[PDB]
């Protein structure tokens, strides 16, 4: 993205290579200034700029990285989520797909997807708690390879590399940052135990944002638990920073307000700005100090070498790697050997309704989405009112079509309000909104993709590229597949009780083998994603467990025999989400 | 490296010396122009080429490489105005050529080792055709380069000797003296001429000029046909300036430095990574072990094989 | 059969392999990891961990009602003597096999279980280390091996409970490996075998020893054996639906790689078996 930095290393590398004894003439290195990589229609023009210089492209290196927001899930904004995963998954694809028609021709081709191993690894997804944009477009640069390896055909090859904590900024800003999550944490779960007990937050609010916890403490006129954590402030708190005297500041104010706004807590017409702006020593540098120390050595805590590598072992490792000819589609690991705490996918594991548990959510509101699966989604509703006997059943729909189609396949659940149909018309904030408004406050959302598979090809050689894939329907599949699920969970995310259960689509009867690495694609990055959220989602006051469920791989095993039998995944569907739907 | 670059084997009736020469440098990834210069030996040269043995190019590490074929052409050095013409043509066929190994006209000059018993009948078909034929083919060169500037590195012309098989080389020793004087003198004009007003404004900006010789009728052995193909190969696709214009190999390969290359670059980048630290292997006689203790004890390590 | 699971549709050789494990040998920043020198195979894998819920189904529940079950073991004193209490009344099996490697534990587990000594059903042998003449005789005497109950006689030895120390007087010498080798891998294995001689004699391995990280030197140990069970069932899996003979082979652990796992809660460790009971009710046989 920048020219000054280019432009030195450019010279300290061709300083290099002419110390070691090549042919060069300067022409060996290229820079492109203001390559930025979140825009995708001009990759085009670097692609033509290189073929045209060089004349091919060999080595592929999928390295563009964004950090992201870096906050908790439930505090994104959809922009910045779009943002990360352009710039960083889908920007591998588009280079790819613009590359193999002359890739195949060659016969060394080599693709490398650099990614993080906090992303994950093989059947276990690790969480890495506040990056969770970073943990799914990492996940997803390693399902690419997997799902692509035994398509991309022989002449190409295709790996990712997955280096963990590489040093040889002192989380200085981490640590400010924890900090303040900490903040909007208690201030958080303080209006909602104030809330709790017949108190709105409309009488509140006006007392609440003149940051002045001596006010609050001597008042008394207020619900106990902000006093009771002004209290905790005023003697635990250090006496040498503004927070000792105020209590938000410019960031944790207008961020707070939106969490309780797109939570539903605070209707419109209700925000306001700090009334004081608390001074520049809000935070003594002590705490962000001691908050460094700890966040530092509970990082290097986890090696088994008591030690860190640098990027000079990583460099090396991939690049001596790059010269493998028998790999294909497998996960290196550089320099690494840590001790983490993960979860591994069960693979349908065993389980019923118990006895004695049912009709806990009796009389209750449940949540569902969807519109591709019709007889799946009616069989639910008639699961769900012919034994619990559900009080409120919502189920949104992308088409007004889909609707009277759903409408008429019941006929039957209406005149009570129960069987409730909406159109979407893409916009899940708006009839997420409209859902808290007149509709209740369900807790088991379900994330079921309202489109089907893209259904096409995309292996072929060269001569014959027509038909395949291209980087429109990818974005497509990932916007709906993966981005669709995070707008989802994270718009449900601020819900007391909530229950969210991701589902990816259990595919179809008499499938191709090409649309067999698509479902692993989805399986992979919605495993990243929903590990991330249920890490985060346990220290966050409030706790919504979010479990992934999918049906693929499934006795179908890409073995096809499907004559009747589909009472079987009738039931086990039922039985999967009844399951996971009902915890304790 | 000489992926983008030409190489011109100006070759004579030596089949066997100028077509390792080729395989050599197509070791390189290189596309090769072969020119015989005596006739009757073109189809020869054909034959043995047509066997994959030739038709093959292999880099350092022993991998397959899908360079340009050899192609053939032929060549009359002591002929003006045809050698001209082939140079154009082949200027036409592919463009500016500047790598240019320059071998000698005969493998034995005489058929015997003597100077004074002969009575003008075969000295002077080398006096004509070794020296004359070199000095014509260097301008026929010069020229090419000259009336068609082309700015690139400095000129390569190596000048390979022939080898030795008994009674040593005395006309070697002759065609030696008369070369590296033609280098030195020809470096030194050419260098002079680059940076002149005069001659720059002919065309284009053109380059200059760096020769050297590669003299192998010391060594005889059984390796030195393959030391030889090394400093060629060397001296054209690299970036080394010799300051010294005759090289010599040494008397005793392996008795200086004994080191066999049959395409072994793995077992050279293995080198000194585990070096004075002993290991115990098991099973290390056949098999994987096997081959880790022979990596091993290549890199530097001490082994201990057991099985 | 094999060069079809290729992706390359190429067959590395000893080269490339012995290249790779000499470059990878100078990391001097990797430990505890498995590398692939050169593979891209198709195999990908049959069998995956898995976990449990619990409630039993219904279904296959009641058709266990009038059979024969065997299990061994003396080391999980409580859990064999519920287990033969919850098999006796809600599983009502009609017949209960139980062995015994020493006659002390074998007086011990009698008055344990001499609550069934009127019904008769439960059934104590002094056994020994010849394992396979064991369950031969428990075969002659009655029946034959249904759902096989694994379970080793003796915990894992960790006799020195160090895997590494600083004097190098008081850690696992090689003679303990080679005892907890043979007592928690080849007696699974002789078992297994005898259970797969059998048709029907359904095994279902199970790694007793909870072992967590707040045992030092122990948990890993709980690592491994799973592991170790883990590769036996794969395979032996794989020869057991092709050949007539019908053998499942199932392997349940309960020493979750959860770190410390449970806590040391006297007393509220009734659930953590609770659930075992369930693990293995369910599995086995219907």
């Amino acid at each position: 993205r920048n020219a000054d930095q280019l432009e030195q290393m450019r010279a300290s590398i061709v300083r290099e290579v002419r110390d070691a004894s090549y042919p060069d003439a300067e022409s060996r290195v290229a820079i492109f200034p203001g390559s930025d990589v979140s825009d995708i229609d001009g990759l085009e023009r670097l692609v033509n700029h290189t073929v045209r210089v060089f004349g091919k492209v060999d080595y592929l290196i999928n390295n563009a990285g964004i950090a992201g927001a870096e906050e908790m899930v439930i505090d994104m904004p959809v922009d910045a989520w779009r943002h990360t995963l352009r710039a960083n998954l889908i920007s591998n694809y588009a280079l790819l797909r613009r590359l193999a028609p002359q890739m195949k021709a060659a016969g060394g081709a080599y693709v490398l997807n650099v990614s993080s191993y906090f992303g994950g690894e093989k059947y276990v997804a690790i969480p890495y708690p506040n990056r969770s944009d970073y943990a799914v477009s990492k996940a997803g640069q390693r399902a690419m390879v997997e799902s692509l390896a035994r398509f991309l055909g022989p002449e190409i090859q295709i790996n990712a590399i997955a280096p963990g904590p590489v040093e040889g900024g002192l989380f200085m800003r981490r640590a400010r940052l924890i900090l303040e999550n900490k903040r909007l944490n208690e201030v958080f779960a303080a209006l909602l135990a104030a809330r709790h007990e017949g108190a709105t937050i409309a009488d509140l609010l006006p007392d609440l944002f003149a940051n002045d916890i001596q006010s609050i403490a001597n008042s008394a006129a207020m619900p106990a638990p902000l006093r009771r954590l002004a209290t905790m402030l005023r003697e635990t708190s250090d006496a040498g920073g503004s927070a000792q005297s105020y209590l938000m500041n410019a960031t944790i104010a207008r961020k707070l307000l939106n969490r309780l706004e797109n939570g539903g807590y605070i209707t419109l017409h209700d925000r306001r700005a700090l009334t004081v702006e608390p001074p520049e020593p809000f935070f003594t540098e002590a705490q962000i100090e001691r908050e460094a120390i700890k966040v530092r050595d509970g990082i290097l805590g986890m090696l088994h070498l008591q030690r860190m590598p640098t990027e000079f072992d990583v460099a090396l490792a991939t690049v001596f790697y790059l010269a493998d000819r028998n790999v294909t589609g497998e996960t290196f690991h550089p320099s690494g050997g840590l001790r983490f705490e993960r979860t591994v996918t069960e693979g349908e594991l065993f389980g019923k309704p118990g006895q004695q548990r049912l009709e806990r959510l009796k009389g209750s509101v449940v949540y569902l989405i969807g519109e591709h699966l019709r007889q799946h989604l009616v069989l639910l509703a008639r699961t769900f009112l012919d034994e619990i006997h559900v009080a409120r059943v919502v189920l949104l729909t992308e088409t007004t079509q889909a609707a009277t189609d759903l409408a008429a396949e019941l006929s039957d659940y209406e005149a009570a309000g129960r069987f409730v149909v909406i159109p979407t018309c893409g916009d899940i904030e708006g009839g997420i909104d409209r859902a808290m408004a007149e509709y209740g406050r369900p807790g088991p959302v379900i994330s079921t993709p309202f489109r089907p598979l893209p259904d096409r090809a995309l292996s072929a050689r060269n001569g014959d590229w027509s038909s395949v894939l291209t980087t429109a329907e990818f974005e497509e599949l990932v916007e709906q597949q993966i981005t669709h699920h995070f707008r989802v969970a994270r718009k449900a995310g601020l819900i007391e009780g909530a229950n969210v259960t991701l589902v990816t689509p259990p595919t179809s009867a008499r499938s191709t083998s090409e649309e067999f690495a698509l479902a692993n694609f989805v399986k992979t990055t919605l495993h990243a994603l929903t590990a991330t959220a249920g890490a985060e989602s346990e220290r966050t006051v409030p706790h919504v467990p979010v479990n992934q469920v999918d049906l693929t791989r499934r006795a179908r095993s890409e073995e096809p025999r499907t004559p009747s039998e589909e009472e079987e995944e009738l039931q086990r569907f039922v039985n999967a989400v009844l399951l996971t739907s009902a915890p304790l | 490296d000489a992926t983008g670059k030409v190489i011109l084997i100006c070759a004579g009736d030596q089949v066997d010396d100028a077509v390792a020469l080729a395989d050599t440098l197509r070791s390189c990834r290189a596309t090769v122009v072969i020119g015989f210069r005596d006739p009757r030996a073109l189809e020869k040269a054909s034959v043995l080429l047509r066997e994959p043995r030739h038709a093959l190019a292999a880099d350092m590490y022993g991998r397959p490489t899908m360079t340009a074929e050899a192609r053939l052409v032929r060549l009359d050095p002591l002929d003006p105005r045809a050698a001209a013409q082939t140079l154009e043509q082949i200027h036409a066929e592919l463009g500016a050529i500047h790598h240019a190994v320059v071998l000698p006209g005969q493998s034995r000059h005489a058929p015997s080792a003597s100077l004074i018993e002969v009575d003008d009948q075969v000295v002077e078909r080398f006096l004509h055709q070794e020296l004359v034929g070199t000095i014509a083919l260097a301008r026929e060169l010069a020229r090419f380069w000259e009336e068609y500037p082309s700015g690139s590195s400095m000129h390569r012309v190596l000048f390979v000797s022939n080898p030795d098989d008994q009674q040593g080389n005395q006309y070697s020793h002759i065609l030696r003296a008369a070369v590296e004087q033609l280098v030195r003198v020809w470096r030194h004009e050419s260098e002079y001429d680059s940076v002149n007003p005069a001659h720059q404004q002919e065309g284009q900006s053109s380059a200059a000029v760096w020769a050297n010789q590669l003299i192998r009728y010391v060594n005889n052995e059984m390796a030195n046909l393959d030391f030889t193909c090394a400093w060629v190969a060397k001296l054209l696709g690299s970036d080394r300036r010799i300051a010294e214009i005759n090289l010599y190999l040494p008397e005793e390969i392996v008795g200086t430095i004994g080191v066999h290359n049959p395409g072994f670059g793995w077992a050279e980048s293995l080198f000194g990574l585990h070096m004075g630290k002993v290991a115990l292997i098991t099973g290390g006689s056949a098999g994987i072990g096997g081959q880790i203790g022979r990596l091993l004890a290549l890199s530097g390590a001490h082994v201990m094989l057991a099985a």
